[PDB]
């Protein structure tokens, strides 16, 4: 790893804030066994006054449960006039928790109940940050307001494994199902618009390319899979990602040809593989002893993976 | 070791104010570009960009 | 207890005389440097499983075909053919070999001559495994190639796992391992990249059939990990490494005077330029 | 003697070969004393102080040698 | 109890393996072979991670005789390998201070001098 930061406990999930918070540093959230930490990261590649990585814990939230997914709210700002931290979490208790903070003394959380199975993924699904989409082992995709009222529910054919909001198009939710189907839902009409099918199963994670909204990447079985819309429902590319089960797929936020994949946590060291579409092999192979969560920095060609009491950062040479 | 100022000679030679590019032969212009490339390689060895500016990863 | 039926199936008496070296190993008390007799019994099994693989190999040198390994036939036996047993790579026979390699845990705590004899031994065994994968890959026909290129990556990620294991070991055996899985691009090419010898990767491409099309696809795949102008100490003999790892038409103008090509790339760079006005 | 006492507080402060060198210098000084220095001058006060300084040096060198071995690793 | 502990042992989560194995001691009190195997596994992973105190604690909890001595030996080999000799000096040998001393001595005067800052 280019950089390494020590953590109090095991990192189960890690997510960079994909939004602009108005600070010079990039916000990072990571979930432990019973807590969520919010930190600021500054890198030597952004500021020549930083030697390597400046990592500052801003806030720690007691969760009481193992965090499985974290979603940032678009309303999240660190501006001194009206600081507002908002994020959602899913945990092993099948509940969603929305956290709100002013980075001072006001720390509130709301519990949302209604999933009957484990929640596998969640996102904010509105530009205004009012709505949360969640997917789980109850074979539902559910839409919630910040009041914890269910606005909508889509019945899935298998466990929902990943959910993502479309970066430019209003009302388009992507839902990846474990059996290899990726569906798109319109949240205005409450209808499925389209599906894609993976050649391999189980489908474990899918992400939108923010730089090219026609591209979707995923991991299914051992392979990474790319689709280009609207050209075909069939994959454009399908290549090996890992020797034993791929787990997470995330697109780089700065490059439309770069993405990271993670292997399944197990008896082998979890490998991170960074791929470039022009290359038949990974451009970088990292090892994390046991790691969960994968996120990309908003501006830098830098990705983070959580591990045993550590965050590991890889810079990719562009 | 003023390698950044070596590259500014390209801006001076290409300047329409003095039209210095009109007095160079094709062989001299090739030799100038080779010498500018040599100074640009020395900037890369100093961990600067090919033009002598700050590099951000 | 019997043998006639354990000869038709002797392959099983190798996956279990390993599980009985491990349950002997649990009682080897060989955690500290003081234990020794118990690191001598783990080697006595390593010698027998090894010379048993030596015997399968030499009985595949004693062929009868006048086309398959002509040496040993009506032609001179002074030069044996490929020392492979032409084994098909069993998924339990191979697993017990990749188990007893990871009994490189003893060479951590062991007297100096002993750590070398078991290292020459685990080298002698692995040079039968890489030989049987090579013989099986050679036999593959052109169609169904997708399965053939996936079996290649599987052997190449194991010659690549047999290498970090011998990165702590003696490199006097690296010359032999590199020649054993020979026509070796993956090993020798990553050895030329960890050092400052791109005089070696030039000497490798000088005497080769197609190693240029391999080194770019192999070096390009490994670019930024091995042979990187930033991983190597590129300023010394490592800038002598940087000279061939710098191997391209922009440079083409400097070394061949292709001004027209230089103009096209210089304009293309000028268009993508957003960061610096002066540039 | 004079320079040996200076080395005393210097050692006292909070490579392995360098530590061994200093020990050698101390021993050479002591052998010279056993021979050249008269029995009258041999009997002086700093002997016990010199021994404590030497024990501190041995302890720092041992740990220093271990640190050097770790760096070599 | 043996299974959940084995699952924790796989994925590589040694802290959760310790927590679950502690719960499993309450239920399967009669069982002692699976408990010995799981505690030996916890010891190994703590030792591999360099968690010397937790590895020592795990070794003292092993049901089968003398596995504590096994935790004590591999330990000195790797501590001397990590050239982390100061910690080893600070860590007084648990009860048998003279056992450790002598076992160490033995292995040491039995090997060579061209591979051992062990005398060091």
């Amino acid at each position: 790893a280019t950089y390494t930061v020590d953590c109090e406990d095991y990192v189960h999930v890690v997510e960079f804030n994909p939004f602009d918070s108005g600070e010079a540093g990039s916000l990072l959230a990571y979930g432990g066994i019973s807590y969520v930490v919010i930190a600021s990261c500054r890198f030597q590649e952004e500021d020549s006054t930083v030697e390597g990585i400046e990592f500052k814990t801003l806030k720690t939230f007691h969760h009481g449960e193992r965090v499985v997914a974290i979603a940032w709210s678009p309303e999240t700002r660190c501006d001194a006039l009206l600081p507002l931290l908002r994020f959602a979490t899913a945990a092993g208790d099948k509940k969603i928790r929305i956290f709100t903070s002013d980075f001072q003394d006001k720390n509130e959380y709301k519990v949302i109940e209604g999933h009957s199975g484990y929640i596998n993924d969640l996102v904010f699904c509105s530009p205004e940050g009012t709505d949360i989409a969640s997917v789980g082992d109850d074979h539902t995709c559910r839409i919630w307001d910040l009041d914890g009222k269910q606005i909508a529910m889509f019945i899935l054919r298998s466990p929902g494994m990943s959910v993502a909001w479309h970066p430019e198009g209003a009302f388009k939710l992507m839902v990846a199902e474990k059996t290899g189907t990726i569906r798109f839902y319109d949240l205005t009409t409450h209808q499925a618009i389209l599906s894609l099918e993976s050649v391999q199963v189980p489908l474990m994670s899918a992400d939108w390319c923010v730089r090219n909204t026609l591209r979707i990447g995923a991991v299914a079985g051992n392979d990474w899979i790319i689709w280009e819309m609207p050209r075909s429902s069939y994959p454009q590319d399908n290549k090996p990602a890992h020797a034993d089960r791929a787990r997470m797929f995330r697109w780089s936020k700065c490059n439309e040809n770069v993405f990271a994949t993670t292997g399944y946590p197990g008896k082998m060291k979890s490998q991170i593989a960074i791929h470039h579409l022009a290359h038949p092999q990974p451009i970088l192979i990292g090892t994390a002893p046991v790691g969960s969560g994968l996120s990309w920095h908003r501006r830098l060609p830098l990705c983070v993976v959580g591990g045993y009491r550590k965050l590991f950062f890889w810079l990719t040479e562009m | 070791k003023q390698y950044k100022d070596c590259l500014r000679l390209a801006d001076i030679v290409s300047s329409e104010n003095q039209k210095l590019y009109t007095v160079f032969s094709k062989t001299e212009m090739r030799n100038l570009l080779q010498k500018l490339r040599e100074s640009s390689l020395m900037l890369l060895d100093l961990q600067l960009d090919p033009l002598g500016y700050e590099i951000q990863s | 207890t019997a043998a006639d039926v354990y000869f038709r199936e002797v392959s099983q008496m190798e996956i279990i005389f390993e599980c009985l070296v491990d349950k002997e190993e649990a009682d080897l008390e060989s955690t500290s440097i003081d234990s020794v007799e118990w690191a001598n019994i783990v080697v006595n099994v390593n010698t027998i499983l090894k010379d048993m693989l030596h015997v399968a190999c030499q009985y595949r040198q004693s062929k009868n075909s006048l086309y398959k390994n002509e040496s040993g036939i009506q032609e001179p036996e002074h030069v044996p053919w490929t020392a492979s047993s032409g084994t098909a790579g069993i998924r339990s026979v191979v697993t017990r070999q990749h188990g007893i390699i990871l009994k490189v845990y003893p060479q951590a705590d062991s007297g100096l001559r002993t750590i070398l004899i078991e290292q020459l031994a685990a080298l002698l065994n692995y040079l039968l495994d890489d030989y049987v994968t090579q013989l099986k890959s050679i036999d593959k026909l052109a169609n169904e190639e997708r399965y053939n290129i996936l079996e290649m990556e599987y052997a190449q990620k194991r010659s690549e796992l047999l290498s970090p294991l011998l990165i702590l070991g003696q490199y006097a055996w690296a010359s032999n391992l590199a020649e054993k899985y020979c026509d070796f691009d993956i090993l020798v090419q990553i050895c030329e990249m960890t050092d400052n010898q791109s005089r070696l990767q030039r000497y490798m491409t000088l005497f080769a059939e197609q190693n240029f099309s391999d080194f770019l696809f192999r070096w390009y795949l490994e670019k930024g990990k091995r042979g990187k102008l930033l991983s190597q100490p590129a300023s010394q003999h490592g800038q002598l490494a940087a000279f061939l790892q710098a191997h391209l038409s922009w440079l083409h103008e400097l070394n061949s005077q292709e001004f027209e090509k230089a103009h096209r790339t210089l304009q293309t760079l000028a268009n993508m330029e957003t960061r610096y006005f002066c540039k | 003697l004079t320079l040996l006492l200076d080395a005393l507080p210097l050692l006292e402060q909070k490579s392995a070969e360098q530590t061994y060198e200093l020990m050698r210098c101390l021993e050479d000084r002591m052998a010279a004393k056993l021979e050249s220095t008269s029995p009258d001058e041999i009997q002086k006060q700093d002997s016990s102080i010199d021994n404590t300084k030497v024990e501190m040096l041995r302890l720092a060198l041992a740990r220093n040698l271990a640190r050097a071995i770790v760096t070599e690793g | 109890y043996n299974r959940v502990l084995r699952l924790l042992e796989d994925v590589g989560l040694p802290e959760l393996v310790i927590q679950l194995a502690t719960i499993a001691i309450g239920e399967a009190s009669d069982d002692w072979r699976s408990q010995a195997a799981l505690r030996t596994r916890i010891f190994k992973h703590h030792l591999d991670m360099g968690h010397n105190n937790q590895a020592y604690d795990a070794l003292t909890q092993i049901p089968d005789p003398s596995r504590q001595l096994d935790c004590l030996r591999q330990l000195v080999v790797v501590l001397c390998e990590r050239s982390q000799l100061q910690d080893l000096v600070e860590f007084p040998y648990v009860n048998l201070h003279n056992e450790v001393v002598g076992i160490i001595e033995s292995r040491a005067r039995a090997v060579d001098l061209m591979t051992h800052n062990y005398y060091e």
